[PDB]
RNA sequence: AGGGCACCACCAGGAGUGGAGCCUGCGGCUUAAUUUGGAAACUCACCAGGUCCACACAAUAAGAUUGACAGAUUGAGAGCUCUUUCUUGAUUUUGUGGGUGGUGGGCCGGUUGGUGGAGUGAUUUGUCUGCUUAAUUGCGAUAACGAACGACCUUAACCACUAAUAGUGGUGCUAGCAUUUGCUGGUUCCACUUCUUAGAGGGACUAGGAAGGAGGGGUCCCUUAGACGUUCUGGGCCGCACGCGCGCUACACUGACGGAGCCAGCGAGUCUAACCUUGGCCGAGAGGUCUUGGUAAUCUUGUGAAACUCCGUCGUGCUGGGGAUAGAGCAUUGUAAUUAUUGCUCUUCAACGAGGAAUUCCUAGUAAGCGCAAGUCAUCAGCUUGCGUUGAUUACGUCCCUGCCCUGUAC
């Protein structure tokens, strides 16, 4: 019966939240008993204030609303452009970083949505035990994350980017040249700065 | 405000080279709105102009 | 210049608008703002006042930092601030150096050639002297012959076939009146399809007749710390000497008021939960309260609508015409009705006596009169679209006015 507090919930846009909302997850069964508040259909500022109160099942709820909303919003605003208060709520999501990429990194896999979620992903440090297993999991324009993730400066990574041989992807790659297949590689050029820099 | 209206009659420029006038001040705070040749954009600048006349010094003899 | 066409042109006329009160749109004025060109919050874009929030160098930490009971601080407040003090772990903090960009300034909505003939060429013929149409729509003629875009599809109206949630008749039971055995009704089956229905099939070619039709140009540079932000409370968009325009209500007897009679068509409706609401009871009224049918040709709903018809009062007096402005009280929607959403009751009783110069729409189930449903929508219409009810006068023409279209000269 609690849905009859959440359905006055939707509207939460300023002050302080119902207290069913932050007592719901001390509740094993939230996973199912938040179906039946179904924060989608709340306004955004709860999303962000949700985001906050969620934070290994937070993947399955980062992957479960968090994903649902983002799709949303981006696909379905009247500019393209996600809302403050989503983007503040992902943004500030993520804190732990396997619950980012496990839950959309990896199943967020138009070029537009690719973009937005890069411009909130590069805003924040990463662990580099967390940053080479995306790099990896990546190696399987969704290289646009690739060249994010190249962005930021082990061994199985550099064999697997040696695998990895649209002006963002030659960019991408011009970015790699910052650090005897190699011969291959320039062979495979040979088909120029890369060419030169490649000699260094 | 008073500032705005006081100098209203003066016309204004763009550095882009676009001419314009005041029409009126705008709340408290010295806003005003103005009228323009064309589409100007965030990145104009809109300036006016303030005229003094100078006169010569006198000199002295040196050596 | 001729010639042709059109009630966004006229002629013959109808209803009017322009004059009064009020509603509403624009301009101007005023203001802190009256944003820009079916607004009480939000919408919102405006005004007053409050919180709150990159990258690259030097210092810092195992405790950088993150989250949270109960209470609290302002005009506007909260475990991002504060009293009390837990939880947690490198996800990072303070100065100093260029900013880069979820940042500004890729895609759409009546018209000509071939081959042949003439000329040094640009041109020309074909595309014509004569006769036809809305039209390059056609006879004929003959240095031409043969070719290319623009200009079929649904209504009205008759009939076989469907089906029933629509209708009729009969039968059983039954009420009243009258008593040849009738007439007007109520409530269990049966037959039918004409009326209704809706879907499907067929039914003018210039031939008297249903009908000699109606409709389908736009979306490289600069600038970046709280930066082309987030959010709360209150106000405005409704202010009015005025100018222009679309409308509503009237100036009464072809009427106002009272009682009685009494008839439509097109819509729309809840389980996601609370929409359209019958019936009973209370109240002068607005309204309240207990139940009920319907996800609908099935229930609201025969939407018992208004004008209209009949019988009375009034007697030409700004009158019992007209109802602006204003006082007091009772309800309903909403978090909130103050500058006042809407409804009801009593009181107040303004201009207006058919409107100058100008000016709009209109040829038959049409104009005009009258009302209803839907849209928007918590509430709020004098608005927009559609539907039905009652139902005229005057042409069946022309180029006078307004406007459009077509067919001497190097300008």
């Amino acid at each position: 019966a609690y849905t009859t507090v959440g359905s006055i919930l939707k509207t939460w846009t300023h002050g302080k939240l119902p207290k069913l909302f932050k007592v719901i997850p001390s509740l094993r069964n939230w996973q199912d008993v938040i179906y039946v508040t179904n924060p989608e259909e709340w306004s955004p500022h709860v999303v962000y204030e949700a985001t906050k109160l969620f934070v290994k099942e937070s993947q399955k709820f980062i992957n479960l609303i968090l994903l649902e909303r983002f799709r949303d919003n981006i696909e379905t605003s009247e500019d393209h452009s996600l809302n403050y208060h989503i983007y503040r709520a992902v943004k500030k999501s993520l804190y732990k970083p396997s619950a980012f990429f496990k839950g959309f990194l990896f199943p967020l896999v138009n070029v537009r949505e690719a973009t937005i979620a890069g411009s909130v992903l590069a805003k924040v440090s990463v662990p580099a035990l967390h940053s080479s297993a995306a790099l990896s999991y990546l190696l399987r324009p969704t290289t646009v994350f690739i060249k994010i993730l190249l962005d930021k400066k082990p061994y199985q990574t550099v064999d697997d980017c040696v695998y990895y041989f649209p002006v963002i992807w030659h960019k991408a790659f011009l970015t790699f040249a910052q650090r005897d297949q190699r011969d291959f590689l320039l062979e495979t050029v040979r088909q120029p700065e890369i060419r030169r820099e490649l000699l260094a | 405000p008073e500032d705005v209206e006081w100098f209203k009659s003066i016309p204004l420029f763009t550095k882009s080279g676009r001419s314009g006038f005041i029409k009126e001040s705008l709340g408290t705070h010295g806003y005003f709105k103005a009228t323009f040749d064309g589409k100007l954009s965030a990145q104009d600048v809109v300036a006016m102009s303030l005229y003094k006349r100078m006169w010569p010094m006198p000199s002295l003899p040196w050596n």
